[PDB]
């Protein structure tokens, strides 16, 4: 009913924005996608999840103070008083008494506690001290160790925090625990100032999505005066999501986008009434949750630079898995090894199906802009490069052949050995030229040259090239290490080198390294991480476990084409890891397990398996001489 | 050795406290270092007053008739600037900072500790090339728009400046206006500075103790609150050694002083050995060099075990990481060194052991220490070392309802009052294995709303695990299912509403560093995939023969079997354990059949549990 209707409102919402806001929720999703996004959110977020607020208490303590209710309306600084009022008369114990049955009150969440939690914050500003954003962290499953004092900054755990900028009633329904009267106001700066500058180092960091708050708002007021101090073009401009029933003046979103607000209006996005809170407060929070959803992708040039962004990073590899680029979709398309692309879990606009259309019908990519018809060349080179050739529905005649153009596969020592002897005019020459050092033995050599490739592309963009020498500099030192530890302990180093390699490659966190990267190698190349991991071919034994979970897509086809996958990604990006323990069993296991399964579909005739190539390489490579023995008398 | 050996056992206790909690706040990783002019020195880098005097000769024409102070270290560069201009003055800085100085051992020091971030007053690229060497990116800031672009958790805050986009004055605080509108040209990284200083362990190396920027820190944190912060250690390397009324005087400002005249004896222009007696004598505590009496073995040791005691069971493996791959734990019981370079802390546990009169003059508290670690190590099975390993037997115990079969007891004890939290657990994982999926999950929602206020959480992140994983069982179960219906459309709407995209991979990352030190091993539970490496040893056994590593893997499937059920995890319960168990008891049926394998109870009960009816049929017919 409320989703086909709603999502379809939202779409037409979306098309008829202008240009400031829609730019804003894209500033919002990929400060989302970053990880490098915090939400500030403060009154307003608690009364949509029915939570007390605070001039009832303040007519609390007119009742407790004055006698009568107030005659009208207070204005802010009386919205301070009557309780410093009530503090300086009546003390600190009925004051904590009435926080206390005022706020055990056990309100729950909103929904869109849950859509704040969609974009997966860095850390929780908030100005409340309810537990409801606590607790919708607790129930999300994101832990964020919470702040309220000064000694919990101190021990403040993750690196992700939940900062109660006024305060928390965790450790005592209390008057010193919250900021809530004047004074908590007024000597702000001396009483918690650990706070105040661990904020403003987190809005100076993140992307600051003020939620909870009218555009008046005393705290917000104590931003813009301190983000006037600053610079010019030293921060970036806090978002203010603003879900007054009005819609705002042009005058005061002028005055407040030039003190550095970016304000996403709700009442000029949405159709409301005036009590309608949520349903603005949604409209927004979930306008941004399906814009990151890609449920918005219309034209064919969106589509052409959504896929760009994924991929663009992957073009400076040689190849690129099935299954990496399954993650690179974060699980979208699922891809099969054939070539062919499953759905899997997208829930917007059919982006991969749109770039296959444009690849059948020229005339569909004819009537494309230039900037994004060369996008089209790009991705359209990749993709049949790596061999993602159509959909499942297009699914039609193709073959399963394997193309490993690297000179260290076919075996071809002279050549690989001329072109070491070559003057190398880019650095992935010298990458190249690295791991066939590797190959041929001379592993000094190779060392030496991943070192000056390291120290040479420390000073470049997109540095896989710089992490992929950062690996193989640190694997072709393990092979150093275990070659001088089974060898040793013919003389294969000298033991300078050995010295210089100890000294250089000492406690080498292969864990951080991946944590460790300008986020051009952590957001683009995320699926690389594995290879920061020791072990990376776990799910691919996995499926050799299908072939001893004993015996129209043949799993004999799928595990050699991912063989072939996993081999090709290892040699023609030329790492060093495909020299190891893991794949050299994993080989072992997997041309072992294909021979005996081959061997029982021979074996029930009761009433085949033809090796190309590549198969006789993988086979005269990777095992010992019992392993052919083995599998010739079995 | 010997010498750092006996000066750490002539110490006071001021310093060797210093030592503790530079120590442990390194194993938190809320370490860092803030360096400055002293460390570049020792490293050969070129220091300012000889730029001053450089100043001095283009600007006066002589050199100092005599010594400036540190005023006039802030000015004549900026008379220099403000006669000669920028040009003069980024072209000294050029041919005076594109020498190429190497790093100082101390630097690889610096970075034995895992320190966050690096805050350094310097602006040489030594941390830095000792960080891009060592393996550990900190991602360097010195100005704002570097703030702005802070890539990793783990900055290097060059509060001066730097000059890696460009050889300029601008880059760089030098001069006295860039030491006089600091906080309205620099607030970003002063902000930036003092958050750092706030949440972390500081650890001044590079600094004389007069110092104009630590006499600025010393001010702000005058400004602070008492016992709001974390006092800032202060090491110290003056030649001579600190006056006691100086040291009681910035002790009281808030610096922890560790000097390092009063612990070497040293020369006067012996700094490299007085920076790495200090900075050695940190690493030498921590790698566990300088343990001598049974109390801070027994301690140590409680200190790496009495987090695991929450859990039922621990494997062996399980014990050789949190042990930190010191003593690699053989599968029968038995302890090998691996990598212990201090003192043999479990060896004297064992000589505890055996000796009772030697245990008999141990404090009380530590005996009492010593009988928990005892109880620990017998019921997990570690039973002696490899030198003592004489007469033992392999025989597993694995006392849980589940495993065994027993339902009707399962039943009864589901049945019954709860009298704490992980008695609700272990009813959590009962229900999951009798089918009532709905009440196990709300069971571990119970635990875990009830187990949020409560210290050493790991019964509160099981149930968290377990609540993800039941959950998956649910989703999948309902997936392949959907006959009959196993579950109420209103409670798949009601996980779909909580369970949503539950980040399995910030779970452990998600932790009030009691479940990310003490139960560090549990990480493998935020993973999808935990049995590679034991699969791994499977693959021994196919690389093939088509201490025996037959009993290797009965008693590593029984350590991860007694693991799972004993401490009620339903990821027992899943794909890859029982494809493991598949995988493992079908490769010990074919090696035997190669080469006896007399199977006992708990045998038949995984081929009757794990396998299906065509396991047991192939390799009946094989």
């Amino acid at each position: 009913l409320e989703s086909k209707r709603y999502g379809e409102k939202l779409k037409e919402v979306f098309l008829m924005l202008d240009n400031n806001v829609v730019e804003c929720i894209k500033e919002i999703t990929e400060s989302s996608r970053n990880g490098k996004l915090v939400f500030f959110v403060g009154a307003g977020v608690s009364t949509l999840s029915d939570y007390p607020q605070w001039w009832r208490l303040v007519d609390k303590y007119h009742e407790e103070l004055y006698g009568s209710p107030k005659k009208g309306n207070y204005s802010s600084d009386e919205y301070l008083r009557i309780p410093q009022i009530f503090y300086n008369v009546k003390g600190e114990m009925a004051f904590d008494g009435i926080l206390k049955d005022f706020f055990q009150v056990d309100k729950p969440t909103n929904p869109i506690h849950d859509k704040i939690l969609a974009m997966n914050p860095a850390h929780v500003i908030t100005t409340n001290y309810d537990n409801l954003i606590d607790t919708a962290c607790w129930k999300r499953g994101k832990y964020f160790s919470v702040i309220s004092a000064e000694e919990d900054v101190a021990n403040a755990t993750s690196s992700r925090y939940l900062l109660k900028v006024a305060g928390d009633f965790r450790k005592g329904f209390k008057g010193e625990n919250v900021v809530l009267k004047e004074d908590d106001y007024l000597n702000y700066d001396q009483n918690y100032p650990l706070i105040s500058n661990l904020m403003k180092t987190i809005i100076a960091t993140h992307t600051i999505v003020f939620i909870g708050y009218g555009l008046g708002d005393y705290n917000i007021n104590m931003l813009l005066n301190w983000v006037r101090k600053l610079q010019k073009d030293s921060f970036h401009k806090p978002f203010f999501i603003r879900t007054d029933p009005s819609p705002i003046e042009n005058e005061t979103l002028i005055y407040y986008e030039n003190k550095g607000l970016r304000i996403i209006d709700a009442a000029s996005l949405i159709d409301s009434n005036e009590y309608d809170y949520l349903e603005r407060y949604s409209a927004v929070m979930d306008l941004l949750i399906e814009s990151q959803e890609n449920k918005f992708i219309t034209k064919d040039d969106e589509v052409i630079d959504y896929i760009y962004g994924k991929i663009s990073p992957l073009f400076a590899l040689q190849y690129i898995r099935k299954i990496d680029l399954k993650h690179v979709f974060e699980y979208d398309y699922h891809f099969e090894v054939n070539g062919t692309v499953v759905r899997h879990k997208n829930k917007g606009f059919g982006y991969m199906e749109r770039f296959f259309e444009l690849k059948e019908s020229c005339d569909e990519r004819s009537k494309l802009s230039k900037k994004q018809y060369e996008r089209f060349n790009a991705l359209f080179n990749f993709f049949e490069k790596n061999g993602v050739i159509c959909m499942a529905k297009d699914a039609g005649t193709l073959n399963t052949s394997i193309e490993i153009n690297s000179l260290a596969y076919h075996g071809k020592y002279d050549v690989m050995k001329k072109f070491i002897e070559e003057q190398s005019v880019s650095i992935e020459d010298d990458y190249k030229k690295a791991f066939f050092l590797a190959c041929l033995g001379r592993w000094e050599e190779s060392y030496d040259l991943y070192s000056n490739i390291i120290l040479n592309s420390i000073d470049e963009s997109n540095g896989c090239v710089y992490y992929l020498s950062q690996i193989n500099r640190y694997r072709i030192y393990q092979s150093i290490t275990q070659a001088v530890t089974q060898f040793n302990g013919y003389k294969p180093f000298t033991d300078e080198f050995l010295a210089r390699i100890e000294r250089e490659m000492t406690n080498f966190n292969i864990d951080d390294l991946f944590n460790g990267m300008p986020f051009e190698f952590q957001k683009k190349y995320k699926i690389l991480e594995f290879l920061s991991d020791n072990q990376f071919l776990y799910d691919d034994t996995v499926k050799l476990f299908e072939l001893t979970n004993k015996v129209g897509m043949s799993s004999d086809i799928v595990v050699l084409l991912r063989l072939y996958d996993n081999l090709r990604f290892l040699y023609e990006n030329c790492l060093w890891s495909v020299s190891f323990h893991e794949f050299h069993q994993y080989i072992r296991n997997s041309m072992s397990l294909l021979i005996e399964k081959a061997e029982y579909e021979r074996t029930r005739d009761i009433d085949g398996f033809f090796m190309e190539y590549y198969d006789f390489v993988n086979i005269s490579r990777h095992f010992k001489i019992d392993d052919i023995k083995n599998l010739e008398r079995s | 050795g010997e010498k750092l050996k006996e000066v750490f056992l002539m110490l006071d206790n001021n310093v060797v406290e210093c030592i503790k909690e530079i120590t442990e706040s390194s194993r938190n990783g809320k370490l860092v270092f803030f360096v400055g002019a002293g460390v570049s020195t020792l490293s050969d880098y070129p220091q300012w007053w000889r730029l001053v005097d450089k100043y001095h000769e283009e600007l006066y024409g002589s050199p100092k008739k005599g010594n400036y102070s540190s005023d006039e270290y802030l000015r004549i560069p900026q008379i220099f600037y403000n006669v000669k201009g920028e040009m003069a003055f980024d072209g000294i800085l050029k041919d005076f900072f594109q020498v190429d100085k190497p790093t100082n051992p101390i630097h690889d020091k610096i970075l034995a500790m895992n320190p966050a971030h690096v805050i350094t007053t310097n602006y040489d690229n030594l941390i830095d090339t000792a960080c891009w060497k060592r393996g550990k990116y900190f991602s360097v800031i010195s100005a704002e728009e570097d703030v702005a672009n802070a890539t990793s958790s783990r900055y290097l805050l060059k509060v001066a400046g730097d000059f890696r986009k460009g050889f300029k004055g601008e880059n760089v605080v030098l001069k006295e206006d860039d030491y006089l509108n600091y906080d309205q040209n620099y607030p970003l990284i002063s902000n930036l500075m003092k958050t750092i200083i706030a949440t972390h362990t500081i650890v001044f190396i590079g600094y004389g103790l007069g110092d104009y920027n630590i006499n600025m820190l010393l001010n702000w944190v005058r400004k602070l609150q008492k016992d709001s912060f974390h006092k800032p250690f202060f090491i110290r390397t003056d030649p001579s050694p600190i006056e006691n009324e100086t040291l009681i005087y910035y002790e009281n400002k808030g610096l922890r002083i560790i000097d390092a005249a009063s612990l070497i004896d040293s020369n006067e222009y012996d700094y490299l050995e007085r920076y790495s007696a200090v900075m050695d004598l940190l690493i030498e505590s921590q790698e566990n060099k300088f343990i001598t009496k049974d109390d801070e073995v027994i301690d140590y040791i409680y200190g790496k075990i009495s987090p695991l005691f929450a859990l039922q069971y621990i494997r062996k493996i399980d014990l050789k990481h949190v042990f930190e791959y010191d003593y690699h734990f053989e599968v029968n019981g038995t302890v090998v060194r691996h990598k212990n370079k201090g003192f043999g802390y479990m060896e004297r546990f064992f000589e505890l052991k055996e000796s009772c009169d030697e245990r008999s003059k141990l404090s009380k508290k530590q005996y009492e220490r010593f009988n928990a670690l005892f109880n620990f190590f017998e019921k997990n099975g570690v039973i002696c070392m490899a030198k003592d390993a004489g007469t033992l037997n392999t025989s597993i115990e694995i006392n849980s309802l589940a495993y065994h079969g027993k339902y009707d007891v399962m039943k009864k004890f589901i049945e019954e009052q709860s009298v704490s939290i992980e008695d609700d657990y272990k009813k959590a994982f009962f229900l999951a294995c009798l089918g009532r999926w709905e009440e196990s999950y709300d069971l571990y929602s119970n635990i875990i709303l009830n187990s949020i206020d409560e210290s050493n959480g790991c019964v509160y992140y099981l149930s968290q695990i377990n609540r993800y994983r039941i959950y998956q069982s649910i989703t999948q179960a309902v997936t392949q299912f959907n006959h009959y219906k196993p579950f109420t459309d209103e409670f798949l709407a009601r996980i779909e509403r909580e369970m949503t995209n539950f980040n399995i991979d910030d779970l452990f990352n998600g932790m009030p560093f009691e479940f990310q030190k003490k139960y560090k091993i549990l990480e493998f539970l935020s993973d999808n995939q935990f049995l590679y490496d034991d699969t791994v040893k499977l693959f021994e056994l196919t690389n093939k023969v088509r201490m025996s590593s037959d009993i290797v893997v009965l008693l590593r499937l029984y350590d991860n079997l007694r693991f799972l059920y004993e401490n009620c995890l339903w990821s027992v319960s899943f794909h890859e354990f029982h494809q493991y168990i598949r995988n493992s008891m079908s490769l010990l049926i074919e090696k035997a059949e190669y080469e006896g394998f007399f199977m006992e109870y708990y045998d038949f009960v995984n081929i009757s549990r794990h396998f299906k009816i065509d396991d047991i049929k192939n390799l009946e017919r094989s």
